[PDB]
């Protein structure tokens, strides 16, 4: 594990002991490697920055620069931590509480997202030590990549008004049933700007040289729309690839340099990692010894290592 | 019972008339609605005179 440990500093209000009983499997992010550590630094106080607090966005980047742990056992004098980064050497697959409205899958990889839901806000209240805290929200991490596109978007439309009062929400969600609606509330703007930023540079250096033969091929899509099943189910229909439609270009030197190939590339080293540089990182894999295929809203999960 | 000034009126024959019949042949596809890939080549031929 490398032990790493959190001690109780001063005085306890003697049901709020309890309250740290029932957090067992669930994340601190303390933004170090320590062998003891204030609990100063753990509370969503630390997670405020210079006066002001961070968004769900910015939250995002805080929990960017800081690193989870995860709770193993607490004692009243103190509370010991695995280091997720470097300590997740356990055979023993260290246990985790899921606190999410989402019953999983067995298999999922698992990365941590901040509460941001309507009704699972996880905020636990101390008055003894003054800290407010806020327990990341394990999810899967499909249905993560699907939480933090609707997030920035939402703060794209924060930045440009123009349109009339009844924009799409981003705010109903999807998994197999299950409508989710969560949280808007405030969009801090560089949480926003920086997270665009990213998503345009990182789509400029995804387009080269060799992959403007394939947008050629726009109108060689729908010609398979109207004949098959599968195609006419993967266009999209508010996707602009149906409202597009209504060439080589030649400067051809060389052509040994196998441009097709060298197209998908180079998409792949930047539109292919869009999730993963705005959100965390994922880290936490499903994996229940019994042969339960899923693991209930509020059970204790074994983790294993890093997808 | 026509009498003589209705067909006499029948001098109004030089200003209208009609040459012949011609069959009409203009077919057509299944709609949009209906047209898929095996009703592409699907064609439906209409008559008339």
């Amino acid at each position: 594990c490398f032990e790493a440990d959190i001690a109780i500093p001063s005085g306890i209000s003697r049901p709020d002991a309890a309250a740290l009983q029932r957090c067992e499997g669930r994340v601190v992010f303390l933004p170090t490697i320590r062998r003891q550590l204030a609990l100063a630094d753990v509370a969503h106080e630390s997670f405020v920055s210079g006066g002001v607090s961070p968004d769900t966005l910015g939250l995002l980047l805080a929990y960017r620069r800081r690193f989870p742990a995860v709770i193993t056992r607490v004692l009243p004098t103190r509370i010991v931590a695995c280091p997720v980064d470097l300590g997740l050497t356990h055979a023993g697959t260290v246990n985790l509480r899921n606190t999410s409205p989402v019953d999983l899958c067995n298999g999922d990889p698992v990365s941590l997202v901040p509460p941001v839901f309507e009704g699972q806000a996880t905020d636990v209240r101390l008055e003894s030590l003054d800290l407010t805290l806020r327990f990341p929200v394990p999810l899967p991490t499909p249905l993560a990549r699907e939480i933090v596109a609707r997030l920035v978007a939402r703060g794209i439309r924060d930045l440009n008004p123009r349109t009339p009062g009844e924009l799409p929400d981003l705010n109903v969600l999807y998994y197999n049933g299950a409508r989710l609606s969560l949280v808007a509330d405030v969009q801090q703007l560089a949480s926003v700007n920086t997270e665009l930023r990213s998503l345009v540079l990182n789509m400029v250096y995804s387009i080269t040289e060799g992959t403007t033969l394939i947008l050629t091929l726009i109108p060689r899509l729908l010609a398979l729309s109207a004949q098959d099943g599968y195609v006419n189910a993967l266009l999209q229909m508010q996707s602009v690839t149906r409202e597009a439609a209504q060439a080589p270009m030649l400067m051809q030197d060389g052509e040994r340099r196998l441009p097709l190939y060298e197209a998908l590339v180079a998409w792949l080293a930047h539109a292919g990692q869009l999730g993963d540089i705005l959100a965390l990182a994922p880290a936490v894999r499903v994996c229940t010894f019994d042969g339960a295929a899923v693991v209930q809203s509020g059970d204790m999960a074994p983790v294993i290592r890093y997808p | 019972v026509v009498d003589g000034p209705a067909m006499l009126t029948l001098q109004v024959l030089a200003h209208n008339m009609a040459e012949r019949t011609t069959a009409l042949l203009c077919s057509a596809a299944p709609d949009a609605g209906a047209n898929t890939a095996s009703t592409a080549n699907m064609r439906i031929f209409d008559g008339a005179l």
